[PDB]
């Protein structure tokens, strides 16, 4: 008698996958679902990239010499480096990380004058710690000094209204002198007090002059503070010394992504997911490369591999 | 293993069958012939691709750094950030392994199903002129030539043409 | 598509069949008659409703504001709150689209299954007095009247009453 | 001759998605993501307090606008954008934690702290809290030297929480607009306030000096707060610049607090709120507002996700 | 319910059948005999165990306290910690109830499937020498003895040995 | 003659849940949520240190209660509710972050900071840290002027972390109970302490003045801390009111820290702890405590979720 037989295909060496029900069941063809391949570069093709180099992101606001090329940049993608420094004259930013986070997503910054002018004080205090050609200072700030050494610094009030349509970023510094003598030399004697107010902000500051070790040959410190001024609100500063005034306000330009990286930039590859050691370029839904990747990333998972069957149960002889 | 076809009552697959997932091997007077079915091969492949296109999807969702690899953030908020990120890694890792296990179960059983749909269909074609032996074969109880096979293949084989013939047997 | 019935070897469905999901269309001497099966229609519907009641569930779980729409919270904790909330939106959105895709697969295959359970049952009833043509039909090999149909329907049709008759006719 | 079984079908069905295919038409399908907002606050059956011009934190200290809310009860507390915490300019330190506590409080019940005072004033007022002429925070006492420039004595006041539930305690530090003004109010010399309990310990120095005028005042008051556990004691010590609490607050029970821009409606029942209304729905998910609170469907990205309730639809 | 076997056209199960999930009850000349199938019982059990081993898994993942039961943390970070922990409890609870519902669906339908694989196989063995009555039984149309049963059981029953006999016996 | 196949069944099976129906009886089912607590801390095979009356932060500064814990080793650290960080009253600034570092430390190893001092006292004590008569924190030195009222010199001390792992550095600011007392201890005039490294920069001014007596002391000490990276240097500068560290701390390895109210048991093995004992289980989920730590089944709302291990049960 005659016969006809139907049947399915098979290959000699298939791949093991996992099921609800069994482990390492061989199938005909299977495909990988977890990204394991890194590109050891920052793939920036088609993106306005600013690599901050020796400039610290926070420096772009206040303007130490090493940030001179970055006072007014534009970017879709901002790259911080480990050598980056925010500061010439020793000091710190209060609430630095929140500020970095704002700046990373800013699209870059556009600077506008605060329109302050000053009577019967100095405006041009400098230091050998910010070297441009001889002593200088933060480019966006003014070190306000008594008219002569020891002189009384007047009670001052300066105010600024955000007339633009977007929120403004406002910085100022408090100077902590290396000695009490130095304070009174710069600003005259007596208690100093700085206040800063708006409709959503209210704080006051007293310098603490006195001895710190020398850092960059300075015993004083400057502490920067900041705030966002909403359209149509006004900042008011009041102060009788020890106050580092802003000369320019900063406006955020648009939208961007900020990353910290240790690797070269590459304008030839296209990527949207970044970490310190490169770019994750992939279509897969998951990745096991770096749990701290940012951008538009496959989700990070523990497992090194998860294979998705694309074939049937594979049966040989 | 859901339907019994693949790795069930069919003993195995054919490593010579390059041009399909499912097909036919026949034995009659003239010779022995093999050709793979298109309609059902296409069918399965299409369900697999439809799975893939769903996963090889890209999330349009952007995340930024809350964290700092160069100057560590203050320690308490650092610990909250880490605990949350670790908790998310648990959720995703569980989701990942589960999704893949489940899709695999279904892909395998998708295949059992389509085989056992080829079968049950051909069976239906042949009415009473043949028999289930049970290794994925039909013993035909009438002499038949290679143009009779093709008519089973492309689904034209008429039964009441060979009915009586195949019956006494 | 799992079982081969719906959108498989049955060619299509009947837009005239208002009173059920599954039913019968017959042709005999007297006339042509249609009536929908209750026992299996009920059966599927019940599995669908059982799906629904599971999802149309209400979470008894309360959440409060950690956030402030009127005076923004400080920016660092603001950013942690937002990043976490966005991470949960990812999880829930994935869960949502996954649950719905999967329930749908299953609902469709639930239906293929019940059809192909009506079939295989009627087939079993009729023993050897009829044949699978393969478009979801049984050619009966004996004359039969409209009270013979109803006995198939409500599951009383006796085979060894019409056996011999229908067998020579084969 | 024959009998044929078969399934039903409709002429225009709905597209859904499956594991396997996209836009597969089925007979009947149903929506699973809520898209419909009710542009009102649905408060039927709930004890509602809508704070209006009163700021939640005002309920504690008691500027004139909050006079009707010093001792309220609520299941549902509604903050408004016009709400103000303050008459005399100043801020709350740690305001958001305090809001969060207050939102879930079920309202507050006030008890006297039982302080009395010798050989100082107790009734300092300001034209910035207007009741009929100058007044002050209703729950606070502005403590002043007996006469202008006089020495304010070193004081200690302590309060024990003898009730069975934790007490909320407030006080303020006054930053005068000038040093002169400080010594006028409190006498000359360094001022120091300390506040101690078994789980709390902090000290405060005022910073007198020039601020712009806000509500015609150059000084500022800063409020601080703590929770006093049953049976614990707060102790304040101070030689001026100190705004004393007259009453402690106790939380009444349980409530929900929301911020809203829309009207209240006691006719509709809802348990999920956002600034723009109520989400009333049984569906598991919602695409209306990612910040909704209460008992809410989970928020998702997608505008729609249809659940098949029918079979494969195959027409002619 | 998927395949129609269990709680379908088989009316019920046998509370006397201690040594398996699936088996045989026969009636012939000699007597009535019951013995449970190994090959398919083993098969199902193995798929159940394979489910279990996947869940009775231990997470190698460590978590530490971010929280303090003895001196409460500051209230704002306390509230964020609580809100996140509550959000995770939502996710896990949903995942838990969903996983278990789904596995159960599948476990039940795994069983329907294996029954309806025993059936369809025995059916295939007997070719044309018997009939589907439809309550999970085969009426044999030839006399058969208890060594004929065993040969169906351990899968050796030859058809073309009893063919003719049972065929006229269907008319 | 006939043969019939069929499946098994039991007379009373268990209800489970499915995608599709609720309470469908199956032959055998199994539990998936842990409900069983072990009311003890299962520490078998683990180096356990149970801190008792010593507070975790005490192990750093060294009040008398913590004398046995200055240099411990552990895989598992157990805090108790009676634990106390402090002899002389005061607090740690940023205490919780410091607890969190200490809990996971593997214990601590102490190294001298190599400070020596000229023309001051080094040996200030207090009756609040009792060893045999007045004493002080064992790891700290209370620096005092040479005689009462004398000027305390402007000092600078610096320490370089030359080891290969990060060092924990602690110091305190003393706020005296009165201004007289400050000048008695440290001489008159303004006091300022600064603390610098490459990743740290802060300055501190004491606030002398009246606090209630706690343990018979009106002054307070506030401890502050930092991590010094290998090869970095801390520098302190100060002219009084400064409590100097004598020893830096190095983290030993890795550990788990838990807070508990129950006994230790070295007979049972567990890796998931909470305040009320150990969760010992293989199940993927648990309904015992949402705050468990270690390697734990995931916490869920539900009391029970049964996993079918049998088939659909249909009986006679
Ligand atoms: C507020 O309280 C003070 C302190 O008791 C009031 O008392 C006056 O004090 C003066 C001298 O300090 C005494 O001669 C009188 O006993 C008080 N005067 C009067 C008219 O009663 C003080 O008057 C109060 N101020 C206001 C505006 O009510
Ligand atoms: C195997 O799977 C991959 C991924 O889907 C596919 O690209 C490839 O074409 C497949 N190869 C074969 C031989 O089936
Ligand atoms: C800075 O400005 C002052 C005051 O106008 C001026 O007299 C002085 O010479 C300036 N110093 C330098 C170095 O330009
Ligand atoms: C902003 O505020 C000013 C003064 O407060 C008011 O007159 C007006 O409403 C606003 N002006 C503009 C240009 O937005
Ligand atoms: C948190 O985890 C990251 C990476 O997962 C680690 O590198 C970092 O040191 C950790 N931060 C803290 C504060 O423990
Ligand atoms: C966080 O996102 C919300 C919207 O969900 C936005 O309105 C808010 O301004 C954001 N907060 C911060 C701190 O960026
Ligand atoms: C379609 O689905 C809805 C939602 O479950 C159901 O209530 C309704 O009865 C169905 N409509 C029809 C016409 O069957
Ligand atoms: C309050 O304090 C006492 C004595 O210190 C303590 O023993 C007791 O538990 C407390 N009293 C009440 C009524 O709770
Ligand atoms: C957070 O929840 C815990 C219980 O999980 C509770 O005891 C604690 O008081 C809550 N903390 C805050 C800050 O609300
Ligand atoms: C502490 O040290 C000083 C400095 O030499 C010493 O003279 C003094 O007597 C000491 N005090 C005690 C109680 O040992
Ligand atoms: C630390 O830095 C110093 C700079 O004098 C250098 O000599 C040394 O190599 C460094 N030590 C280590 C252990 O890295
Ligand atoms: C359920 O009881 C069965 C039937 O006797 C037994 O085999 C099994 O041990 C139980 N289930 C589990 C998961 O142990």
């Amino acid at each position: 008698g005659d016969k006809i037989c139907l049947g399915h295909h098979a290959v000699s060496n298939g791949t093991k996958v996992n099921t609800l029900t069994e482990r390492g069941v061989e199938v005909v063809n299977a495909t990988e679902t977890v990204e394991r391949t890194n590109v050891p570069r920052i793939c920036s093709k088609g993106k306005r990239t600013v690599d901050l180099g020796q400039c610290g992101l926070l420096g772009t606001i206040t303007g130490p010499p090493q940030c001179d090329q970055f006072l007014e940049f534009s970017a879709d993608l901002i790259i911080e480096r480990r050598e980056g420094s925010d500061v010439c004259y020793p000091g710190k930013f209060v609430n630095e990380e929140a500020l970095r986070q704002i700046l990373r997503e800013s699209g870059g910054i556009d600077k506008e004058t605060m329109g302050f002018t000053y009577s019967g004080i100095r405006t041009n205090g400098t230091t050998s710690a910010c070297r441009r050609s001889g002593s200088s200072f933060y480019a966006e700030m003014k070190w306000l000094l008594s008219n002569t050494d020891n002189a009384a610094f007047p009670q001052m009030t300066k105010s600024y209204k955000n007339t633009r349509k977007d929120p403004a970023l406002i910085i100022w510094g408090i100077h902590h002198s290396g000695s009490t003598t130095e304070q009174t030399k710069l600003y005259g004697s007596g208690n100093k007090l700085i206040t800063v107010g708006s409709s959503n902000y209210q704080q006051s500051f007293v310098p603490s002059p006195g001895a710190r070790p020398q850092v960059n040959g300075q015993s004083g410190r400057i502490d920067f503070h900041w705030l966002i001024l909403n359209p149509n609100d006004t900042v008011t500063f009041s102060f009788n010394g020890a106050f580092i005034a802003p000369d320019r306000a900063s406006f955020l330009r648009g939208k961007s992504m900020g990353i910290q990286s240790e690797v070269q930039v590459d304008a030839n590859c296209e990527g949207d997911c970044y970490h310190s050691g490169g770019t994750i370029i992939s279509n897969l839904p998951f990745q096991n490369i770096n749990s701290r990747a940012v951008g538009k990333c496959p989700r990070y998972v523990k497992q090194e591999s998860l294979l998705l069957a694309t074939g049937m149960k594979n049966v040989p002889e | 293993g859901l339907f019994g076809a693949i790795a069930g009552f069919i003993e195995n697959g054919w490593e010579g069958l390059i041009d399909g997932w499912y097909g036919f091997r026949h034995q009659n007077a003239q010779g022995e012939g093999t050709a793979a079915d298109y309609k059902s091969t296409q069918s399965a492949i299409d369900q697999i691709t439809g799975k893939l296109n769903r996963l090889i999807e890209k999330t349009n969702q952007q995340f930024e750094l809350i964290d700092n690899e160069f100057t560590e953030v203050e320690r308490q908020i650092g610990n909250v950030i880490n605990w949350t990120r670790d908790s998310m890694t648990e959720v995703w890792s569980y989701n990942a392994e589960l999704l893949v296990a489940m899709e695999n179960q279904h892909t395998i059983d998708l295949a059992d199903s389509e085989m056992n749909k080829l079968y049950e269909r051909v069976k239906r074609q042949l009415r009473e002129n043949a028999e289930e032996d049970g290794t994925g074969c039909f013993e035909i109880f009438h002499k038949c030539d290679d143009d009779c096979m093709a008519s089973i293949r492309n689904n034209t084989y008429d039964h009441s043409k060979y009915r009586e013939e195949a019956i006494q047997n």
